[PDB]
RNA sequence: GCCCGGAUAGCUCAGUCGGUAGAGCAGGGGAUUGAAAAUCCCCGUGUCCUUGGUUCGAUUCCGAGUCCGGGCACCA
RNA sequence: AAUUGAAGAGUUUGAUCAUGGCUCAGAUUGAACGCUGGCGGCAGGCCUAACACAUGCAAGUCGAACGGUAACAGGAAGAAGCUUGCUUCUUUGCUGACGAGUGGCGGACGGGUGAGUAAUGUCUGGGAAACUGCCUGAUGGAGGGGGAUAACUACUGGAAACGGUAGCUAAUACCGCAUAACGUCGCAAGACCAAAGAGGGGGACCUUCGGGCCUCUUGCCAUCGGAUGUGCCCAGAUGGGAUUAGCUAGUAGGUGGGGUAACGGCUCACCUAGGCGACGAUCCCUAGCUGGUCUGAGAGGAUGACCAGCCACACUGGAACUGAGACACGGUCCAGACUCCUACGGGAGGCAGCAGUGGGGAAUAUUGCACAAUGGGCGCAAGCCUGAUGCAGCCAUGCCGCGUGUAUGAAGAAGGCCUUCGGGUUGUAAAGUACUUUCAGCGGGGAGGAAGGGAGUAAAGUUAAUACCUUUGCUCAUUGACGUUACCCGCAGAAGAAGCACCGGCUAACUCCGUGCCAGCAGCCGCGGUAAUACGGAGGGUGCAAGCGUUAAUCGGAAUUACUGGG
């Protein structure tokens, strides 16, 4: 249940990157991004205002890696919950623990993080996970299992955690590859870059 | 009963009753080998026993099964299923048919006796059962049939006919 | 059926004619009252009733007839005599 | 019912065994149902490698 | 299981007599139109169930294998 | 904190605004279908034929109710094979227990199904004219006999099923008798009403050396209550049709008797002549009702399948018996149709219990494992039965999860498709390279669901009593259907894990070739007539994902039934 494909034209889809490909090479420079997602990529849609709507969509969940159903499932939360629904929608998403892993900087990739965590290399609150989408708890820790602890991708993919901004809301050592959750992220901790809100809409209709 | 016979390798149970009989082959509403009861999709083997079980007489397990081809085995024994749908079916097209054939039977050939000692021996027909059931399938060719009707030449003034399409 | 319960079934017989002799015992002596309430004969209806009272009631609590049954026929009757007196 | 046989190709033939879907042609003033190609009786139909769900051919093994 | 017959151009149909595969309808072609119809001038169209064998001629002989329409018969 | 939520679009016209239908985006299913297919968690699964059904199982249990013992196990022990104490030949209800039988309880619960049912049901709220085994509080009793049956024999009918006559016998079976009241009846006074035992042990006491006696346990009968269940009555609510308008003679009251556990036309007899009806009677059509589920912002509209309360049915039609309770799913009697047995006289059976066959259908599974868990039945109990239930199997069937790999990789490879042929694109995708190994797979380890229950010991009450017994701690051996469990650790290698729809507008996404109003698509508009973004094919693309489509189905959009909310 993941893309498992060409991962790089997702980005020209978008036209922008989704951090899905990170490992060395700084600009994608083997994509001509935002260019070309397929033969008439050339083309210069207008693109319908619906189709922003949809196109917001397929951004958010391509990022993650969330698939439709979840993710919609995942709106719904944003329903029921409380506060703005796209708010929460978004740190709901941030929640999802592959992708806190990836933001702890271990795995070099968010679906590389997930590489690990399904691999049942990782521990929360001193406790072995499998699942990617769990939901990361307030005020939490989690630390690369001893068994493949530190080894090989690690440190590599940890080296590049000072490439990034490095988030407020997350806590981390390194030296216990500990990765102390706290509060969830704020709306404005987040890349913004991306419109909720239309979302928002789409499953509103 | 102690008797065994031969059967392509992959039958069903159904299939077997047609060798008791074709008629206890549509009596067939149970079935059971050893004891153990088993459906209609059995596929028999290494001479195992049957314990056959019945009633009346229906299309039985193929009135749609065998018809559909599936579970049922045979393009053979199913045969006996098929026809036995058929002369019901048939029953009323042989009324049907007297019908229309007794139209052009009188329209252009003239007669019921003429009509009869044509079929009778012309084109394969066994009995006035089928001779009568014929355009309730056209089983015949007919027309080809008016023409098995209409196979009587005097043609002299016809000759006349081809001396014209000639000219 | 098919149950050694089945044995039910021959115990009710075993039981029915036993409970049914009684009914038609006590009808009888019930019956008697009204021939006798039909006699007018008060002091004779009276002895029927005092020959029928521990027979009815005896049935009651043995379980045949309720009781409400009994002191509904005790009552009724003794109406019916204390005004054919 | 009159039934509309979808794709080109069909083996029918007067008696057989076939399904019926819903839905309508529009185009024939009267059929109102379609014979579901690729299941019973009725044919897959015959060489076809897009959208085949509809018309029931199997994948292509080659 | 045995016995008896049907399979002919795309549809319906002619056939055939062990000898050199047709009629009708659609269909296509040409004129005309943007393309049709009407009208006008042309036309083709098939491993004869398959297959080998008797085949210079088998399509008419022969089964073997196909389906197809009857009939009897296994009633454990 | 416990509801804070309501979107429009295509389409008639030359064009517009109107009105206005049809169609779409969404939500959803007890789904089927097509293609496709890795595993797992959890739910769900005959909506049609209330069609017929082979076979196995679905209700038995109690010796601590009884005479007895058909079996085995032993123990008193006749007699015997010889290792003269080796077993044995064998007799024995005498003990552990228990064939058959009498009796208690259960079979009226549990489970199924929705046919019937438009209210005799159900929902809601009320009420009086009642009954209520098992459980329980309270108070008394629990005396004194007798007569039978079965079992079992004998004879005996009958193919069988299944009885016949003769005697034999027990009981907490049955039936008088005495004794009754806060019991019933009765104005009162008066009258009547019941029943039994069995079990453990234990002194001295006493033996007809059965035992009486004691005390403990429970069973027994009565009566007033509790609780539980049940019958019952009324108001209102509970489909569609007026192209059904009149319907009713136990019908509507009363009286009187009878009947019910109980009110009553519930039923009879006589009397009255009423009763219902446009706020829809009667009739017809359809349907099990509800908590709820569905959708919707709401009000509403559809539905009532799983879980649950109720109701009705148990092959069809009907009745009744036993019993606290049924007018009785795996009871009875009768009629019918039906299937089966027959020695053809005469008998047997009802899967709408769990599975399972066939049948019908678009379509829905295993003739699995188990009493370990709860619950229920019986038994003081230990136990036994339990297709309730608990699990397993079966299918993507719904919901949910995870995986089918991760990082690098430009030479923009090959091949493929487009090219304005110079390229673009496929596409970092691949290869190649370096890693990780959930699940698959293999091999080790392995909670919880387990509480109880049995044996022992101590104590505490119990009494005369150390003891029996009950209560409680303590000790011992134990009980897991699932189950090569869940979960965990090692292991080999990316190894085994990606389809489906769509791509003219609605609506995300384009080109080339083939066909040339043909072949074909289509939900609506429509496309196809030799340059097609719509048909087929390719590439590419979008969406979705072990699913994806299609059809069916309800609601939303539809303020196109409008109460909210229209003319």
């Amino acid at each position: 249940a993941r893309y498992l494909g060409p991962k790089l034209k997702l980005s020209r889809r978008e036209g922008t990157d989704l951090f899905l490909k990170s490992g060395v090479r700084a600009i994608d420079t083997k994509c001509k991004i935002e260019q070309a997602p397929g033969q008439h990529g050339a083309r210069k849609p207008r693109l319908s205002d619906y189709g922003v709507q949809l196109r917001e969509k397929q951004k958010v969940r391509r990022i993650y890696g969330v698939l439709e159903r979840q993710f919609r499932n995942y709106y719904k939360e944003a329903a029921r919950l409380k506060g703005n629904t796209g708010e929460n929608l978004l740190a709901l998403l941030e929640g999802r623990l592959d992708n806190v892993v990836y933001r702890m900087g271990f795995g070099a990739t968010r679906a590389e993080a997930r590489q690990l965590v399904s691999h049942k290399a990782i521990m929360v609150n001193g406790r072995v996970v499998n699942i990617a989408s769990y939901q990361v708890s307030p005020n939490d820790v989690v630390s690369i299992r001893e068994k493949a602890k530190k080894q090989s991708r690690v440190k590599a993919a940890l080296e590049l955690a000072e490439q990034r901004e490095k988030p407020t809301w997350l806590e981390v050592d390194a030296g216990k590859m500990e990765g102390t959750f706290k509060r969830k992220p704020e709306r404005s901790d987040l890349s913004a870059d991306i419109n909720e809100h239309l979302i928002v809409e789409l499953y509103s209709k | 009963k102690g008797d065994v016979v031969d059967l392509p390798a992959g039958s069903t149970p159904l299939d077997f009753a047609y060798h008791i009989h074709s008629d206890v082959g549509h009596r067939c509403i149970g079935a059971k080998i050893g004891g153990r009861i088993v459906p209609f999709t059995y596929q028999l083997q290494m001479g195992d026993q049957i314990e056959i079980i019945t009633q009346k007489q229906p299309n039985p397990s193929r009135d749609w099964l065998n018809p559909n081809l599936g579970y049922v085995t045979t393009s053979r024994g199913r045969s006996k299923i098929h026809a036995w749908f058929r002369k019901q079916d048939r029953d009323k097209n042989i009324l049907a048919g007297r019908q229309i054939l007794d139209d052009e039977l009188e329209h252009l050939g003239i007669s019921l006796k003429e009509a009869e000692k044509h079929l009778l021996p012309r084109y394969n027909f066994n009995d006035v059962d089928e001779l009568l059931a014929a355009i309730g399938g056209g089983d015949i060719r007919l027309n080809q049939m008016v023409n098995f009707l209409q196979s009587q030449f005097n043609k002299p003034s016809a000759e006349e006919q081809d001396a014209a399409a000639l000219k | 059926n098919i149950k050694s319960a089945k044995k039910r079934a021959i115990q009710s017989e075993k039981a029915r004619k036993h409970n049914a002799s009684r009914r038609s015992m006590m009808r009888t002596f019930i019956k008697k009252v009204y021939a006798a309430i039909e006699a007018g004969d008060k002091a004779a209806a009276q002895k029927a009733f005092n020959e029928m009272q521990p027979i009815v009631d005896r049935q009651a609590a043995k379980g045949l007839i309720h009781k409400n049954k009994a002191a509904r026929h005790k009552a009724n009757l003794t109406a019916q005599i204390n005004k054919l007196a | 019912v009159t039934s509309y046989i979808g794709g080109e190709g069909h083996n029918l033939q007067e008696h057989s065994v076939i399904l019926i879907r819903g839905g309508r042609v529009k185009d024939l003033p009267g059929v109102r149902y379609h014979t579901v190609r690729g299941a019973l009786d009725c044919s897959g139909v015959k060489d076809r490698k897009q959208a085949r769900s509809k018309y029931g051919v199997k994948r292509p093994k080659a």
